[PDB]
């Protein structure tokens, strides 16, 4: 059971009121069954972009997650990840300087 | 510089089922170039590279076929591990293979690779000489065993010496405009204040192609060790990679700092400095 | 071009 880490970020330098690309990144998990929601101010978003998996040279597996976005002032974003190696889900949230 | 070509294969059994999910991924220069997967509609290898739609229907059906035999190597092969760790059908068991071989720059072999891992974990290598395995627990010395009783190595050896570093040659030719082609980074500083007087400064590299860069932080001169904050490299989902380096600088001292970007894509290092907005 | 692989584990 290995842990999945994860990023947040924009495919773009965000600008608020800009339409932009939202990506979930998890990597470093084992085995390759993965659960990923991404949230719009605690709410799943309906239409969301999975690449298929593949796996790094020390065996673990890797996901691309991503959806449109346009980032705004208030407006709050979050990556959730169930897993086998977690006793909770794991939620990040963006932050734009990261 | 150096050239590779690997095929990372996965084997996922499904509880009820007697045939796993099968994935082959093929890479030419740590670039995804064919993929296999049998959950597909009407399952084959497909081209993921533009370069490859020139291969000829008789390429994709030649792999497609050798898809199908490595489809039942793995359900065999994970029917065969599940008893040598009296493990239960009723869960899922993943068997991993990476295999391939390394060109130096004048495209002559440096090395065959061939490694085996269940649950995540190593459980056969080849070594290096291409002629004696490495097992990584008392069940893999079994599969050992087996493969030195029949000769196993001297059939990879043949594959990772020959059809590997000629097939990858003619990759290589083939996808040469793709293949040489960089894409570099562009980079800015962030400003991101904190307490004790202390601020962040982040040195950003965006939309760089290969993944391969470094980001360095300095006062003036001298690069600066550990206390420099890294990101791991990552996809911006376009072909293109992202990464972000930080310091944290005394509130008098930001503009005296300076991040290096070294990338193959660039004409030259890139140097700068936060702007004040 | 890939590889099949010899005996079965």
């Amino acid at each position: 059971q290995k842990t999945p880490q994860i990023q947040v970020y924009s495919r773009h330098p965000p600008e608020n009121g800009k339409p932009n690309i939202l990506n979930c990144y998890v990597t470093q998990f084992h085995p390759p069954h993965i659960e990923i929601q991404m949230l719009k101010n605690g709410k799943k978003i309906p239409k969301v972009e999975m690449s298929d998996m593949s796996f790094s040279k020390d065996w673990s597996f890797y996901i691309l997650a991503h959806t449109e976005f346009t980032p705004t002032e208030t407006d709050t974003y979050a990556c959730r990840v169930k897993h086998d190696s977690m006793a909770e889900p794991k939620t990040v949230y963006w932050d734009r300087d990261m | 510089g150096p050239h590779s070509m690997r095929y990372f294969e996965t084997a996922v059994s499904r509880p009820g089922l007697e045939e796993p999910r099968y994935i082959s991924v093929g890479y030419v220069d740590n670039k995804e170039f064919v993929r296999f997967d049998s959950d597909a509609e009407n399952p084959r290898y497909e081209p993921r590279a533009p370069w490859m739609e020139q291969e000829g229907p008789e390429y994709w059906e030649r792999e497609t076929q050798k898809a199908k035999g490595q489809e039942q190597w793995f359900r065999v092969s994970l029917r065969n591990l599940l008893g040598y760790y009296n493990q239960s059908a009723g869960g899922s068991h993943t068997l991993q293979q990476m295999s391939g071989c390394d060109l130096g720059s004048d495209w002559r072999l440096l090395r065959g690779y061939l490694q085996f891992a269940y649950e995540g974990r190593d459980y056969i290598a080849l070594n290096e000489d291409l002629k004696t395995w490495t097992a990584a627990d008392m069940a893999a010395q079994i599969t050992r065993r087996k493969w030195e009783q029949s000769g196993a190595a001297e059939h990879y050896k043949a594959y990772l010496e020959g059809e590997c570093v000629e097939w990858l040659h003619r990759y290589l030719k083939n996808g040469n405009a793709t293949l040489l082609r960089t894409d570099s980074p562009k980079a800015h500083v962030t400003h991101h204040p904190r307490s004790k007087g202390e601020v962040t400064l982040r040195c950003w590299a965006l939309g760089f192609y290969p993944a391969d860069i470094t980001l360095t932080w300095q006062l003036n001169g001298e690069e600066l060790t550990q206390d420099m904050e890294l990101v791991e490299t990552r996809p911006a989902g376009d072909g293109t990679f992202q990464k972000w380096a930080s310091v944290v600088v005394p509130l008098g001292k930001e503009q005296n700092y300076t991040c290096r970007v070294y990338h193959e894509g660039l004409p030259e290092p890139l140097t700068l400095r936060w702007e004040p907005p | 071009a890939s590889n099949e692989d010899m005996e079965t584990m």
